[PDB]
């Protein structure tokens, strides 16, 4: 599935409703902690619409269960995220993904 | 038929990103993409299309050429850099 492991807490009642806009920074690394992605090295948050099918199943079940402030350590199996196909060039055949993401707001 | 720029990039650029991010699809991609590219080649022709060719016309064609480059290098990357300006012009048309 997905393993949600906690780096810093957040408030521990509001998180995400199915329709909401989720404010997130996430850097993203091959199992090894080789970085693929990283909102922070840009500066600027990504955001998408929870429960919409925008992002990969492992975001989705994982972001789920954060609530706001919240910095998460998500590791997704290739199941939750680009299978056996991946993303070519990119992320190989059957990559477990490890993301640093924080949900820093919801709209 | 009548469309308005605005209305066909958006759409366009779903479709587009739908084929390439979620079937691996890169042909498709160019399919739709193409045909969009040829459309904002010929100029605007009204008011709502000189104005979203003044907001977004610089934009679409440094994306197009980033798409021209991965044809002639093969690197990934370069696809990668054009969905990063073809997500800015999008997110800003909604
Ligand atoms: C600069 C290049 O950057 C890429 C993102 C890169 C590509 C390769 C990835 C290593 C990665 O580096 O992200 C990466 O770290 C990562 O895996 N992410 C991105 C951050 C969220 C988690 C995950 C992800 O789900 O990506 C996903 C993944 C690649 C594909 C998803 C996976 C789930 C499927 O259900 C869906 O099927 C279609 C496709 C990409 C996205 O998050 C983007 C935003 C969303 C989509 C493309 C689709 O939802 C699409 O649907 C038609 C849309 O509705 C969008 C809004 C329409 C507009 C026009 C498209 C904009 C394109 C934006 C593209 C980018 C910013």
């Amino acid at each position: 599935g997905v393993q949600v492991e906690t780096i810093s807490p957040g408030d521990g009642r509001t998180f995400p409703k199915r329709g909401q806009t989720c404010v997130v920074h996430y850097t993203g690394m091959l199992e090894d902690g080789k970085k693929f992605d990283s909102s922070r090295d840009r500066n600027k948050p990504f955001k998408f619409m929870l429960g919409k099918q925008e992002v990969i199943r492992g975001w989705e079940e994982g972001v789920a269960q954060m609530s706001v402030g919240q910095r998460a350590k998500l590791t997704i199996s290739p199941d939750y995220a680009y299978g056996a196909t991946g993303h070519p060039g990119i992320i190989p055949p059957h990559a477990t993904l490890v993301f640093d993401v924080e949900l820093l707001k919801l709209e | 038929v009548a469309i308005l720029w605005h209305e066909m990039w958006h759409e366009g650029l779903e479709e587009a990103s739908r084929l390439y991010f979620g079937e691996r699809n890169v042909k498709g991609m160019f399919e739709v993409l193409e045909p969009l590219h040829a459309m904002m080649e010929r100029g605007p022709q009204t008011l709502k299309e000189t104005s979203f060719n003044q907001a977004y016309g610089r934009d679409l064609m440094e994306a197009q050429e980033w798409c021209r480059k991965y044809m002639k290098s093969g690197n990934v990357k370069d696809l990668t850099q054009a969905w990063d300006l073809y997500y800015h012009v999008f997110r800003r048309i909604s």
